[PDB]
């Protein structure tokens, strides 16, 4: 993790991530409206501020 | 926050094969799974069907056969063609996407490609 | 295949009143996770249509304050609080429970 935080049933999604054989990504499609999605922090620096 | 564009032919004979295409931007048809919709000329609406982004489709049971939605995942448009063509299908297809698929975000509703059905 | 039964026909509204159209079918309307699929259009004739309300009872994305209609069960009303100048344009609401999907008659609004 980037941000300081942990997550819940750890060793659960561990296991089920480690049984995955990889991971294959779908695009959820999600658009939202009337907010703004660029909240970064400094912890993360890809080129600067950046978030996941 | 995507935007949709649409083309086509507009005086077209009837029975042949109908050629349309429709362009987007942003989401690049690579995560939500669009629609189509068709408009008589002032009279009651109804829809046509969903193609899901990878190709999956779904339609209306009022015409299945003579309706094929394009795919296209490389190029950035996907296209509608419909095979016999009437006179009674001279409509204003509208290119878009809908809430209640799982996209909470209007419609982005792209323009009215009017076309014609004469000889 | 869901008929939908659109109610009333048309609204010759004066300007600055409390408006409403309601919206039924023959069915009960109720999605699996307890959110109703019920959409609220808005066509200007002549150009692509608008969303006002969406998901039945919730406000939706740049929308102010006049629309916030709902209802209970399969009957549903969207209510419209000021009468302008720019609300004429036909009115369409819209299930999302299953295919196929049937658009409503229209409710043409005036002054
Ligand atoms: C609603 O009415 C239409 C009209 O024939 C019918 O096809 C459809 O099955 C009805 N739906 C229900 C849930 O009764």
């Amino acid at each position: 993790v980037c941000y300081p935080g942990k997550f819940v049933n750890e060793e659960a999604l561990r296991q089920i991530l480690r049984e995955s054989g990889g991971i294959d990504k779908e695009a959820m499609g999600f658009t939202y409206s009337g907010i703004r999605t660029n909240g970064a922090t400094s912890s993360c620096r890809r080129s600067g501020s950046s978030f996941y | 926050q995507v935007q949709l564009q649409g083309s086509g032919p507009g005086l077209l004979r009837p029975s042949e094969t109908l050629s349309l295409t429709c362009s987007v931007s942003g989401v690049s048809i690579n995560s939500y799974y669009w629609s189509w919709v068709r408009q008589p000329p002032g009279k009651a609406l109804e829809w046509i069907g969903y193609i899901y982004y990878s190709g999956n489709t779904n339609y209306n049971p009022s015409l299945e056969s003579r309706v094929t939605i394009s795919v296209d995942r490389s190029k950035n448009q996907f296209s509608l063609k419909m095979t016999s063509v009437t006179a009674a299908d001279t409509a204003r297809y509208f290119c878009a996407r809908q809430g209640i698929f799982g996209d909470y975000g209007s419609d982005y509703w792209g323009p009215g490609t009017l076309v014609t059905v004469s000889s | 295949d869901i008929v939908m039964t659109q109610s009333p026909l048309s609204l010759p509204v004066t300007p600055g009143e409390p408006a409403s159209i309601s919206c039924r079918s023959n069915q009960s309307l109720q999605h699996s996770n307890g959110y109703v699929h019920l959409d609220w259009y808005r066509q200007k004739p002549g150009q692509s249509p608008h969303l006002l309300i969406y998901l039945g009872f919730n406000r939706a994305s740049g929308v102010p304050d006049r629309f916030s209609g709902g209802g209970s069960g399969t009957d549903f009303t969207l209510k419209i609080s000021r009468v302008e100048a720019e609300d004429v344009g036909v009115y369409y609401c819209m299930q999302g429970l299953q295919t196929p999907f049937t658009f409503g008659p229209g409710t043409t609004v005036d002054l």
